[PDB]
């Protein structure tokens, strides 16, 4: 039973990530190229095309 | 029937198909003997050498499965050995004469 | 799947800005590499058949085997006839074909299994020729398989 | 062909890789063909306990 | 046939011809230029038994451009060359911003090809007696 | 008939060697490639 995991929309993790960036560098620093915690993988793989 | 402590050997050298470095060296030796007139650059940026290393890795994988014990390689989905072996209860006893 | 993204032969493809010519060259490389994958796939496939090759109930008709490779995104375009990728038995007949000398190889396997019980079917090689012509090869292999299946009673109730 | 080019240094690179790969595979053939002995020993020693 | 220690090998985006059953090859300076394209197109952990090959230039994406960054970029490039391309000596690295709005950073690398053979250059008839380290 | 004896006790087809599960040579994989192409 405990092998089954929860899947969530990304917005709540982004709010967390925004807080980190604002404290480390400031509101003028871009949120991109920041890793997420408690994430095994994206639900789908998106190709370059 | 107690549990034992588990560890991994440190002498990773066999000179066979499970030894990556061994396979890589043999690969390069064969290349020189056959094609050194045209292919002389054996540096790591070379697509040729890149392909060789990938193939050596794939060979190790094959060798590793060949070594899986018989009990698993010929197992049935439902267990048992019905179509593989006759059991002692069936093949050793004799009619009484 | 072991190569870098730069080569362009992985699942995420190659960025459009690099142009058509580079995309075409990636297609050429996939073609070349299939010569190495089809061979490796055969060896893995051959392990899956050990149970059949040595079966006491019924052996297979072929002694060499192959597989369709489907974890490559365009195999439907790389192959002239994709039909074969839907059935490994047809693929085997097309790619290995005659190279598989089934009659001689099947007899060697059967003779080994029979020998394990200290039995011997050598005389069928000529006695059956007084009954049948070319058709003896099929008949004899069928009889040898039947003998192994029925062996438990045959050797006991003498 | 194979005899003529053995250690000549004269093959085109796409064949050089293909043949060198086929030579490396001979060690797999050696391991793979020992399965018939392992099978026989298993049956007599572990199934029949002799 | 003096410049035979730079060597000969496969072209990076390998192309196969049909007018003759062959794959195109490169040599000398052409070979060097393609080596550089490969090195800076791959990430550090992407090769299987070569866990330290490639570069980290992606670390600088989505960042402002200043003096500290430029110093760091230069260090990354020079170390990647010292470890992985024995045939050249960097001459100059010029880092500039050509766009007020578009997120572009422009890096121009100039280099010199060596006239003497390096101890790290694995080219077949040479490394056997000259490749000490 | 002369019965049997010690020199007649070898079964030529019992030794596992008699079966080679895989028999291709370099030349057979090259024929494979000629067709596959």
């Amino acid at each position: 039973i405990n092998s089954h995991k929860v899947t969530l929309p990304p917005s709540s993790s982004m709010a967390g990530a925004y807080a980190r960036v604002d404290n480390d560098r400031g509101v003028w620093k871009s949120p991109a190229n920041i890793g997420l915690n408690y994430v095994s993988k994206p639900s789908v793989t998106v190709s370059h095309e | 029937t107690l549990n034992k402590h588990i560890s991994i050997p440190k002498d990773m050298s066999s000179k066979d198909d499970l030894d990556f470095h061994f396979l890589r060296e043999e690969g390069i030796r064969y290349i020189k003997e056959l094609g050194s007139n045209f292919w002389t650059d054996y540096n790591t940026h070379d697509p040729g050498i890149t392909m060789l290393e990938v193939l050596c890795y794939a060979i190790s994988d094959l060798g590793n499965r060949i070594n899986i014990p018989i009990e698993d390689l010929i197992a049935n989905e439902e267990g048992g050995v019905k179509g593989q072996f006759y059991k002692v209860q069936e093949i050793l006893p004799s009619a009484p004469t | 799947h072991e190569f870098p993204e730069t080569y362009g032969i992985s699942d995420i493809g190659l960025p459009p800005k690099l142009g058509v010519k580079r995309a075409v060259l990636a297609r050429q490389l996939k073609g070349y590499l299939l010569f190495f994958d089809q061979i490796l796939a055969s060896y893995f496939e051959h392990l899956s058949k050990i149970k059949s090759l040595l079966s006491l109930d019924q052996g297979p008709s072929f002694t060499y085997f192959t597989q369709a490779i489907k974890d490559i995104k365009d195999v439907e375009e790389l192959f002239k006839d994709p039909t074969l990728l839907e059935n490994d038995e047809e693929l085997t007949k097309s790619l290995i074909g005659k190279l598989d000398d089934t009659i001689e190889r099947r007899n060697q396997l059967m003779d080994h299994l029979i020998a394990r019980f200290a039995e011997n079917f050598s005389s069928y090689a000529f006695l059956m020729k007084f009954l049948y012509g070319e058709s003896t090869d099929e008949i004899v292999l069928q009889d040898k398989q039947s003998f192994l299946r029925e062996y438990k009673e045959i050797s006991r109730e003498r | 062909f194979l005899a003529a080019y053995d250690q000549s240094g004269k093959l085109t690179p796409h064949l050089t890789l293909f043949v060198s790969f086929l030579k490396l595979l001979e060690t797999s053939k050696k391991r793979f063909n020992q399965l018939t002995k392992r099978h026989l020993d298993f049956y007599y020693q572990e199934i029949l306990h002799l | 046939k003096s410049k035979d220690f730079l060597g000969t090998g496969w072209g990076f985006p390998p192309e196969f011809e049909t007018s003759i059953g062959q794959v195109k090859t490169t040599s000398g300076v052409e070979d060097i230029q393609k080596s550089l394209e490969i090195l800076f197109s791959t990430k550090i952990g992407e090769r299987i038994m070569q866990p330290t090959y490639g570069c980290n230039l992606d670390e600088l994406l989505f960042s402002p451009i200043n003096r500290t960054l430029k110093t760091y970029v230069i260090e990354l490039i020079k170390n990647a060359i010292l470890y992985h391309e024995p045939r050249i000596d960097p001459e100059k690295i010029d880092i500039t911003q050509g766009n007020e709005i578009e997120g572009e950073l422009l890096i121009h690398l100039q280099y010199i090809v060596r006239a003497t053979n390096s101890r790290k250059n694995m080219v077949y008839p040479f490394y056997l007696e000259e490749g000490t380290n | 008939r002369d019965g049997t004896g010690r020199r007649d006790l070898l079964d030529p087809k019992l030794a596992p060697e008699s079966v080679q599960l895989q028999d291709f040579e370099l030349s057979d994989w090259l024929i494979f490639a000629l067709n596959f192409a």
